RNA sequence: GUACACACCGCCCGUCACACCAUGGGAGUGGGUUGCAAAAGAAGUAGGUAGCUUAACCUUCGGGAGGGCGCUUACCACUUUGUGAUUCAUGACUGGGGUGAAGUCGUAACAAGGUAACCGUAGGGGAACCUGCGGUUGGAUCA
RNA sequence: GCUAGUAGGUGGGGUAACGGCUCACCUAGGCGACGAUCCCUAGCUGGUCUGAGAGGAUGACCAGCCACACUGGAACUGAGACACGGUCCAGACUCCUACGGGAGGCAGCAGUGGGGAAUAUUGCACAAUGGGCGCAAGCCUGAUGCAGCCAUGCCGCGUGUAUGAAGAAGCCCUUCGGGUUGUAAAGUACUUUCAGCGGGGAGGAAGGGAGUAAAGUUAAUACCUUUGCUCAUUGACGUUACCCGCAGAAGAAGCACCGGCUAACUCCGUGCCAGCAGCCGCGGUAAUACGGAGGGUGCAAGCGUUAAUCGGAAUUACUGGGCGUAAAGCGCACGCAGGCGGUUUGUUAAGUCAGAUGUGAAAUCCCCGGGCUCAACCUGGGAACUGCAUCUGAUACUGGCAAGCUUGAGUCUCGUAGAGGGGGGUAGAAUUCCAGGUGUAGCGGUGAAAUGCGUAGAGAUCUGGAGGAAUACCGGUGGCGAAGGCGGCCCCCUGGACGAAGACUGACGCUCAGGUGCGAAAGCGUGGGGAGCAAACAGGAUUAGAUACCCUGGUAGUCCACGCCGUAAACGAUGUCGACUUGGAGGUUGUGCGCGUGGCUUCCGGAGCUAACGCGUUAAGUCGACCGCCUGGGGAGUACGGCCGCA
RNA sequence: AAAAUGG
């Protein structure tokens, strides 16, 4: 592009929008479960993924992934969740935060225990 | 239509120097003439002369060192559709020094070399390395 | 629907309000229950959300989950071929029907002889009939 | 030549069926903001003066000057009415889009893909498409 | 598009003051594509973060400025307010009431409830600095000085140090030989920061209050004032820093990670399950990728995760990118604003450049230092603040002004070639139809058929007539045109191009958002025309079906006039203008004297360029001017809105 | 002449 078609209009940059709208700019927002459940992976994976609907403070209703092996979360239970999407399942943006609020640590693990809200054993 | 003559006296010469031309003529001008006598004087031409009245021409006798042009790269930087001056502290050096650069002072045309002595800045007109 | 929400939030409330009183959504049937030491306890509750809540509600008697049973015994053939072209779908399968011991659930036998259906092929007519069980087959 | 590379038993298009998601339209419905045209007129300030009243000054000793109060006018907040604009939410039903899963119907393209393909336009047809007119080569063939 | 106190003027009034500030009158102005008006968002700045920089992002703490103080509004007092802890009115809330009426405003400090992922004590002292009042003493000060809580960050230090083979047990692994943990631990010899206990101990303190003295002042050795002199006296922090002594390694390490990216690998369990995951992917019975263990790697009172900004991203490219085929040249042209502009002299000094002067708060950043045991932290000086204004200079270049010149551009004189355009006329061939003659059983069509046509005489052949459409051959990588396009011959009207030799004008130019014109085919409107062809439609075939391809028919349309539409793979998928840079073989059209010299065009190819293919003096090489356009694939050139259209 | 398809 030119100098003067430049002076006459701007280069011109990007909105870039964030993958995780729900959080609102938070590092974590707390949230009701309303109705949890598992589902499949897309191809090419094969498992029953464990998931829950989960309406935040802020009003919004998305689906968070429940890490770990077991979980203790049932419908109306109060979780707190974070940024990060789960590649193999459509629509997932957010992980609960295990160990916090209604939700627990997960039971036997030895190791990457404060991922998943574990006290030193 | 023809609306930058310094930067056609530059383009013959580089399109000379790249098809091994011993000489390059061109319609003369005083500010030709003037950035003529500076690649002479800081030896990147052998030899320049103009020659007619009514319409005056400029030769400019091209040199070959080893087989090799001597002018390597020349290149406006000044140009109508966007001027370039700059003041004594920010004169441009090329090549980091290797390479020369006519600037137009108050005081006329010259390297940036002779300028900053003088605590002169202007308009850069090429680079000529 | 609206009051839903408001009724989740306010049998929360309830329940730290008064510990003998027992919320839990069946999951079977989908009702939520509302469990309580007496039917006055439980009314005060109600009238409680009507008002202080704002919830309007309507009590009922909680759902029954019921199953299904074969009741006779009868043997049987499933048959289905799709070929018109290329790649087809063809799959016949006879399996004989019996009710099981109460309690027993679902016992499955391969009685395939000649392996006229592949072993590999197998495992699939049991999850395929598995499947089929836990939809109702009668109700 | 090629859009094929477990390599034509390749690749691959659209309708239809089912599920799910976002979104457009939709008799309308509920909010936010706001334009215009009016109405309204608390208090305050300024202007005028039915009446009422008055420490300091003047005085012929009666009064006078001036002031205050009240009243009145102007300006104006709340508030009110009509009619628009805009924005957001929601709406029976409906349009197309995307994502599913070894569904159904064909086989349109890629080889000259078996009628070369494609572009614009028009008409027709369950669907991919087909046909006319003009255009392009980003088609093979030639012994 | 916007605006009636609106723009200006005049007079009057008003303010501390200028002013439509206000009013009356007069004039009709003012603003805006250099973005007005309107909509959305937002306290601004010194600075902060990131970045090599240019930029990008940001404006917490600290400092300056502005705005607000329950909401809406108004004034009073005062030097200053339209006033956080003033007044009045209205409103919503809370509270009191004898029901008549009252009262109040934490966006001062602390604190409470609520909201939230989440942010502290209803502390102490005016000892110091600063402020209000006072002669002063003093008093007031949630300013401020300090203390509390919090790993929130930053910085410094510690949790021991040497020795120690027994290469112990024990763990893991192993080819069962052994290896690793690992000198690691025991064992031995030391040190004790810090914590703890005890005991010393600064500095922040200046002043103020008593006297006492001299001087000044005065009538006065009065009083007062000033400066010395002397004596008691003022620390919230506070159990201060710091120093010293005592006992004893005692009291003090965790978190994440090891498939690649990425430094760090095995065993076991599980078996597309459970699970993992930033990306690529991993898991279906020999998982360094899941989970556990052993071992290692990295960091450390932290370590991870999430959110967020910049970077990497040259991925909006000013620095610093592209557009033949990857995304991207408007279908073409004219042209206003705008951008840019040959050559010469003089003039001006706008830009530009130089120097000077004022300013650009302090802090911060940077450099050189100083001070806390060091560091973080604090501080002196300097630098920088890249800017702006003004003055004095320089004048090359750019600009302005003036005069020029001819080389760009243009005009004229003459000739040439051309399917360039518009209008009118005409010729020959062929098809179809109509009438008649001759003649007799087929014709036509296909891969093969059939529909169809024919004894009511077809087809074939001959003669006459009617009508429409298109112009064989010439004919060509030929020509003409801005593009779309343009083809018999003749005339009429008309545009452009090129060449030769002179003259004339004197930069009169180039590009061009918006605007305007032209713009294949199809299509649309009105009125004509209609031979042939042919969407649609019909029948016959083909086929599993055949809404096709093939056959027999056939309507709109194709044609003309006028109007509309405004799009095509409207393509060289290559914007326009100018200059420059090896060659060869051709076509077409001028011109000079076989050899020159112009215009246009085709193929091939060198350097160079290109991802490659290719392009290659007709550039996609080398440069300059201006414009258009692109920023992953879908969704989508779609929706909505606007504009245009009869549709 | 006809000549479809193949998670
Ligand atoms: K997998
Ligand atoms: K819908
Ligand atoms: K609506
Ligand atoms: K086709
Ligand atoms: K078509
Ligand atoms: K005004
Ligand atoms: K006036
Ligand atoms: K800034
Ligand atoms: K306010
Ligand atoms: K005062
Ligand atoms: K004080
Ligand atoms: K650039
Ligand atoms: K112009
Ligand atoms: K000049
Ligand atoms: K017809
Ligand atoms: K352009
Ligand atoms: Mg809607
Ligand atoms: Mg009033
Ligand atoms: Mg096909
Ligand atoms: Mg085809
Ligand atoms: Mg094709
Ligand atoms: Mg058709
Ligand atoms: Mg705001
Ligand atoms: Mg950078
Ligand atoms: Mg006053
Ligand atoms: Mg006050
Ligand atoms: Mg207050
Ligand atoms: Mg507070
Ligand atoms: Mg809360
Ligand atoms: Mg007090
Ligand atoms: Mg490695
Ligand atoms: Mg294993
Ligand atoms: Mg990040
Ligand atoms: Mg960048
Ligand atoms: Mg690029
Ligand atoms: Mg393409
Ligand atoms: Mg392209
Ligand atoms: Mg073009
Ligand atoms: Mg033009
Ligand atoms: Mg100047
Ligand atoms: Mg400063
Ligand atoms: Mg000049
Ligand atoms: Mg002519
Ligand atoms: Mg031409
Ligand atoms: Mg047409
Ligand atoms: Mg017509
Ligand atoms: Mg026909
Ligand atoms: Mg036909
Ligand atoms: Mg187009
Ligand atoms: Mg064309
Ligand atoms: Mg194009
Ligand atoms: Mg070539
Ligand atoms: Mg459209």
């Amino acid at each position: 592009a030119t100098v003067n078609q430049l002076v006459r209009k701007p280069r011109a940059r990007k909105v870039a929008k964030s993958n995780v709208p729900a959080l609102e700019a938070c590092p974590q927002k707390r949230g009701v479960c309303t109705r949890v459940y598992t589902t499949t992976p897309k191809k090419p994976n094969s498992a029953l993924r464990k998931v829950c609907r989960v309406r935040l403070t802020n009003g919004f209703e998305v689906t968070s992934y429940i890490g770990g092996e077991g979980h203790n979360l049932q419908e109306h239970s109060v979780i707190l969740i974070r940024g990060g999407r789960v590649k193999d399942l459509p629509g997932v943006r957010y992980h609960t935060v295990r160990g916090a609020l209604d939700c627990s640590g997960v039971k036997d693990r030895k190791q990457a225990r404060s991922k998943y809200g574990v006290k030193r054993p | 239509s023809m609306q930058d003559p310094i930067a056609d006296m530059l383009t013959r010469i580089r399109n000379g120097q790249a098809a091994n031309k011993a000489a390059v003529t061109m319609p003369s001008s005083k500010l030709k003439v003037a950035i003529a006598n500076v690649l002479k004087e800081e030896g990147f031409i052998e030899d320049f002369k103009v020659e007619g009245d009514t319409k005056p021409e400029l030769e400019l006798t091209l040199k070959y060192f080893q087989g090799k042009a001597v002018v390597e790269s020349i290149q406006r930087v000044s140009r109508p559709g966007l001027r370039i001056y700059k003041r004594k502290d920010e004169l441009p050096k090329v090549m980091a020094g290797l390479g020369i650069a006519v600037v137009s002072t108050s005081k006329g045309v010259m390297t940036d070399r002779a300028a900053r002595q003088a605590g002169l800045g202007g308009e850069i007109i090429c680079y000529v390395a | 629907k609206a009051d839903q929400d408001k009724m989740t939030q306010a049998l929360v409330k309830l329940q730290e309000e008064d510990p003998t009183f027992h919320a839990h959504t069946d999951e079977e049937t989908g009702q939520v229950i509302i469990g309580g030491m007496g039917e006055l306890h439980l009314d005060i509750l109600v009238d409680r959300m009507k008002k202080e809540f704002n919830v309007e509600c309507n009590v009922g008697a909680p759902m029954v989950s019921y199953r299904e049973t074969f009741k006779s015994s009868a043997q049987v053939q499933g048959k289905f071929s799709r070929q018109s072209g290329g790649r087809g779908q063809y799959g016949d399968v006879h399996i004989e029907f019996t009710p099981n011991e109460t309690g027993a659930g679902f016992e499955f036998e391969n009685a395939i002889v000649g392996g006229v259906v592949p072993r590999e092929y197998i495992p699939s007519v049991e999850a395929g009939l598995k499947d089929a069980m836990e939809n109702g087959v009668l109700a």
